[PDB]
Order: C-alpha cells, then structure tokens, then sequence
C-alpha cells in the first residue's frame, strides 16, 4: 500500500535553514517524480517544484527561483525541500504528491503535510483548564463539557475526549493569535446518563514540545 | 504560462440542486480529441482528493453525483444529487504546459432551514485562579446562518474589548455551525464584579438569548 | 517480461512494440488517424507515437545535443 | 555534449491472449 508521512509541524527563526522529510513506501521511489505543493491559507494551492530523483534534476517556478533547493537521498528513499531564508510570508502548509502518469499527469496520492511558522517565540507549555457549570437545572436533557487549552506555542495542538472514545458531538476550534500566544475552546455534545456515570476528560498532546497533557473536568 | 481563473469564488448550493463552477484558462489545453484539467476536493484539515479526471470518466470510490463534460478554455463541472457532506474547496489544475499552475478556489455552502442555537456559558475554573486570570467561555453551538452578534454585559456594563471569536467550517451531518466566545479577565476584575451575562443575537429569534450565572 | 509506466518530463529511452528511440514525451496538438500505428518524419526519425493500452498521441521530442 | 538516458520505457499492448 502507498503511504506518504510528513512531520506534524517544524518551528524556525528568521535566517535559520528549513528541512522537510516526505517518506515514500510502497513503490519505487526512483522511477516517480515527486512534487511538492505550497498551500497558504486564504491565498490557495501554489506549485513549488519537482525534482527528478534519479538525476537529482530539479524544475522550480519563476517565483521560487534563488529561494527553494530540492534535494533527494536514495538510500532512504525519502525526498528533502530546503528554504534559503524563510520570512513571514512563507508561513504555509506543504505537501508532498506522486503524479500517476494515464495521459494527463494528475495527483493521485498526498501527504499529511507540514506547518511551517517563523515566529521569534519561544516554546511555552500550555495551560489546560476544565469548564463545569456546576449544576443542572434540567435546562436540556444533553450536557454540554468544554477544555480551554491557552498559551501553547507552536500551532496545532491535538485535543481529544478519553482518548478518542467519543467520535460524536465533538467540536475543536481554531486559535487566535494574541501577545504571541495561542488559545482554543473544545467542546463535547453528552447524554444525561453518562456524566453522572462516567468521567469525560481532556487528553492533549503537543508533538513539537513532546507534552501530553490529561485533566479532568 | 496559463493562469486559471474560477467564477464565482462562494457558490451556495441546497439540497436538490445543481452546481456549477467554471475553470476559464488562458490558452486552449484541449489536445488529442481530449482535454488536460483535473479537479479536487479538498476538506478542512484533510489533504485533497481526486474525484473527476479528464471530464471524461469517474475515479473510483467517487459516488456518481459528480460529473464533468466542457471542451476548450471554459469548463464546467457539476454535482447532483447535491449531498450534505459536499462542502468543501474546489480546484482546478493542468499539467499540460510548465511551470504548473493551481486554481484560485471556490468554497460550497449546503443550505439549511434555520434552527435555534444551543447557548451555554461556562464559569473559570480554580485552576485558572492561582495563576491570576480568568476566562469566560460563552459557547454557542448549532446555528446558521454565519452572521451572528455576540454580546457581553458584566453587572449591566457593555465591554467589546477583550473578546475573541473563533469560526469553523460547515460540517458533514449537522450542517451547522459552531463557535466559541472567550473574555480574559484580571483576579482584581474578578473580585468586585459578580454577574457575567452572554447575549446572542440572531435574525430568526426577536428576543436575544441571555444566559448569566451568579459567583 | 514486466511492463513500466510513463516518464514524460526526462529523456528516457524508448521502447515501444519494438520501435526503439530515446528522447522526451511532450503533450501532441496533432491529430491522428486511430488506425494508424505511429508516425514519422521526413529524417526517418519517429517524432510522434500512440500508446498501445490507452489512447493517446505524444510527441518524441530529440535528446542528446552537442 | 551528449545527454546519456537514465530510466527506460517499456510499454506493451495489453494481452488479450499470450
């Protein structure tokens, strides 16, 4: 079966260096392109280049001439993207996709992608709160449970209730960027039979600080 | 090079229409009696999929309330049965000259008939107490349309600075919408005010739901 | 034997039916004829062929320069 | 100059009957 990983999310400063992995299995990673796609939210999908990895040969757009370098290791079989330079304008999710050559060349496969974000920040813990009304005055017969999870940098956050047990009701908004810090509300849908019974909790984890955070409400 | 050009960028479509989004290039890509395009689909947090290639057949695993047809520079792609979980971003795309180019994108809306949201503000912690804030979470859940005024009164007073508001996108089943409201607050500011109130205010209800709580 | 797939941007070599040649697939505006092969031109150089599976026209454009 | 190909494509008709 063919899979294409990514890492989460990479965090860098202004005039550092940018490195990517894309692993491919499955098929043999010399005799497919490899095509990486720059997609910055609100502006689209970008093309940013193919490189050939047998040859090393690399075809880049005009606009991203002198900027990025595509690179190649046989060996592993996974193809590298480099970024001379990365301001704030480069800030965008990448990915990595094989063209499955019928007549016209398409995109038949994808990866998970990367969030770059270039930010002088430093990595901060977040902090993770319960939220309870106290009590029910028989308003509704579903009870409504939230987490605020609040200055965590960087960007996302992988929120979930008991461990991804309950796959309905659940709500997880995005952040809002505020004195360089990060913030969402996750909220759960619960039957009046359960609360009282069971104990609903906060399970997040934080891949670039290597944080698992568990609360319960 | 061609540039691709979408119209109209938002398309609302309901249940048991049919959609209609236009990929206009720039030169003509149609070679060989056939043409070069492709078109994806692309859900919020989930990389795109490929669902439609060259107009003239159906990937498999795609339902069949997709379709395509067109020839030359201006396309044209259509969906029906409309379904409620075909919202999403659409693009277009041609291998055919280089350096490639993507599409500009067109979000879909489902419409819904409207229904009364589910109001529910939630009271600070302990937790956050020790540490010296506080936020007031007011969480407002299943409503449409997108436009909707939030309001704030502590003790009768209005304070608009301080909030934030998070928005998302249409969801597969509900076809709802959902969205937080927070006020980060100072201890000193929590200590001589004891009522909080949140206030929505929506086109279909002539009364806004108020929702306080007593410290 | 074990058939490959298509490598339209790099030059490769070529072997199709047993026309053998070396050079680079490009997209062809040129029509053909369906009951026809392939095609040549006036240098006895294949400068176009048809995929034998699914239909198509592409172009042999020349490598090795120099 | 010369330019030496690297891969190699091989395309058969598809067998109906060996």
């Amino acid at each position: 079966q063919v899979q294409l990983q990514q890492p989460g999310a990479e965090l860098v400063r202004p005039g550092a260096s940018v490195k990517l992995s894309c692993k491919a299995s499955g098929y043999s990673f010399t005799r497919f392109w490899m095509n990486w796609v720059k997609q910055r939210p609100g502006q689209g999908l970008e093309w940013i280049g193919m490189i050939h990895p047998s040859d090393s040969e690399t075809r880049l757009n005009q606009k991203f001439k002198d900027k990025a370098t595509l690179t190649v290791d046989k060996s592993s079989t996974t193809a590298y993207m480099q970024l001379s330079s990365p301001t704030s304008e480069d800030s965008a999710v990448y990915y990595c996709a094989r063209k499955d050559y019928d007549y016209d060349a398409w995109f038949a496969y994808w990866g998970q992608g990367t969030l770059v974000t270039v930010s002088a920040a430093k990595t901060t813990p977040p902090s993770v709160y319960p939220l309870a009304p106290g009590s029910a005055a028989q308003t509704n017969s579903m009870v409504t449970l939230g987490c605020l999870v609040k200055g965590y940098f960087p960007e996302p956050v992988t929120v979930t209730w008991n461990s991804g047990s309950l796959s309905s009701g659940v709500h997880t908004f995005p952040a809002v960027l505020q004195s360089d810090l990060y913030t969402l509300s996750s909220s759960v849908t619960v039957p009046s039979s359960t609360w009282p019974s069971e104990t609903v909790t906060c399970n997040v984890a934080h891949p670039a600080s290597s944080t698992k955070v568990d609360k319960k409400i | 090079d061609i540039v691709l050009t979408q119209s109209p960028a938002s398309l609302a479509v309901s249940l048991g229409q049919r959609a209609t989004i236009s990929c206009r290039a720039s030169k003509s890509v149609s070679a060989s009696v056939y043409s070069y395009m492709h078109w994806y689909q692309q859900k919020p947090g989930q990389p795109p999929k490929l669902l439609i290639y060259l107009a003239s057949s159906l990937e498999s695993g795609v339902p069949a309330r997709f379709s395509g047809s067109g020839s030359g520079t201006d396309f044209t792609l259509n969906i029906h049965p409309v379904e409620e979980e075909d919202a999403a971003t659409y693009y277009c795309h041609h291998s055919r000259e280089l350096p490639p180019a993507f599409g500009g994108g067109t979000k879909l809306e489902i419409k819904r008939a409207d229904a009364a949201p589910t109001v529910s503000i939630f009271p600070p912690s302990s937790e956050q107490l020790t540490s010296g804030g506080a936020s007031v979470v007011c969480f407002l859940n299943n409503f449409y349309p997108k436009d909707i005024n939030v309001k704030w009164k502590i003790d009768g007073s209005e304070r608009q600075n301080g909030v934030l508001n998070s928005w998302t996108d249409q969801d597969s089943k509900d076809s709802t919408y959902s969205m937080s409201s927070t006020l980060t607050l100072t201890k000193d500011e929590y200590e001589r005010h004891n009522s909080y109130t949140c206030e929505a205010t929506h086109k279909t209800s002539t009364s806004p739901i108020v929702k306080s709580f007593n410290r | 034997k074990k058939s490959t797939n298509l490598v339209k941007n790099k030059c490769v070599n070529f072997n199709f039916n047993g026309l053998k040649g070396t050079g680079v697939l490009t997209e062809s505006n040129k029509k053909f004829l369906p009951f026809q092969q392939f095609g040549r031109d006036i240098a006895d150089t294949t400068d176009a062929v048809r995929d034998p599976q699914t239909l198509e026209i592409l172009d042999i454009t020349p490598c090795s320069f120099g």
